[PDB]
């Protein structure tokens, strides 16, 4: 879609660490969904940049930092 | 041009491109082609396209790292790059000496200067490198 | 503080023992020996600074080093990395005709 977004994980020192490209060329800051937390292994995800638009024609860097021990 | 959940590419129709995940999950696609024009680009030194098109990753995990990496020129640091600190990565991975002096400026992550001088000395100027090294406490140096 | 030489050959000897670079160098200049400076560089990898001596008080080891260096230089190629030139072009080494021989 436009809103393309792209993502791969790096795992940058203990973290993983989620590279995430929301690009959204979308025609406007589009209305985003939803994701959810959790538990997880030794590590627990532990991070979502708030927002839920898709900014039109745009380009965003959404971090997720994973909690790695 | 960017996929679009999964997709597998099956093979190819012409310029109006095709795509498919195995039979569904499909594509008719205005292309847009990176590369191909890109090694003959870069071959000879050829820019122009991709700035014109203004295509700008090096990472989406990375991306620098077909051969941008591996550079090819800094004029490659030019259609993108960014912060400080990610400058300074490109400023050692190029050898962005350039935007090393600026890094430098900005860096202060010692260490890094406190090769860096040397290295820049090893490139060249030791005019320079003296003031670098100045503030670095290699004065008996 | 009294200074001497002989303690110096001896010493020159220990000179080499020591196991880092530098003191080594004081004692070899000190003796006066560009020579004994230079050939120490040549084992640590002292090589920009070994070309600053030789060039400076001239054993005009500097076209030989910088041969060398560049060659170094070279292995990381480029061509600013390679980097050349002694009697002409960018560097005009006697040509230029200044400061130390």
């Amino acid at each position: 879609d436009p809103v393309y977004a792209e993502a791969y994980v790096h795992v940058n020192q203990y973290d993983i660490v989620l590279d995430v490209l929301v690009v959204n060329q979308t025609s406007d800051t589009l209305q985003n969904c939803t994701l959810e937390l959790a538990t997880l292994g030794d590590l627990k995800l532990v991070e979502k940049p708030s927002p839920l638009t898709l900014a039109p024609h745009d380009f965003a860097n959404i971090k997720a930092n994973v909690k790695v021990a | 041009r960017t996929l679009d959940l999964p997709i597998y590419v099956t093979r190819v129709k012409g310029n109006n491109v095709y795509c498919l995940d195995r039979e569904c999950r499909p594509r008719v696609l205005t292309i847009d082609p990176t590369e191909f024009k890109f090694k003959l680009a870069l071959i000879n030194r050829k820019y122009d396209e991709v700035l014109h098109m203004v295509r700008n990753a090096k990472l989406v995990g990375q991306s620098i790292i077909a051969y941008l990496q591996k550079k090819g020129y800094p004029e490659v640091a030019l259609h993108f790059v960014k912060d400080e600190k990610t400058r300074f990565s490109l400023a050692l991975e190029c050898g962005n000496i350039e935007i090393a002096l600026e890094a430098a400026k900005a860096l202060d992550d010692k260490n890094c200067w406190e090769k860096l001088g040397e290295v820049a000395l090893l490139q060249g100027n030791h005019q320079i490198v003296e003031m670098c090294y100045q503030r670095t406490k290699n004065f008996d140096k | 503080a009294s200074g001497n030489a002989s303690m110096v050959n001896k010493l020159a000897e220990g000179a080499e023992r020591d196991g880092k670079n530098n003191v080594a160098f004081m004692s070899y200049f000190l003796q006066g020996k560009l020579d004994a400076c230079l050939e120490l560089l040549i084992r640590t990898g002292r090589l920009p600074e070994a070309a600053f001596l030789a060039r400076t008080y001239l054993p005009s080891q500097v076209s030989r080093v910088v041969k060398l260096w560049r060659e170094n230089l070279s292995k990381v190629n480029q061509k600013a990395a390679e980097s050349l030139a002694d009697p002409t072009e960018y560097e005009n080494l006697f040509p230029g005709l200044k400061e130390a021989f």
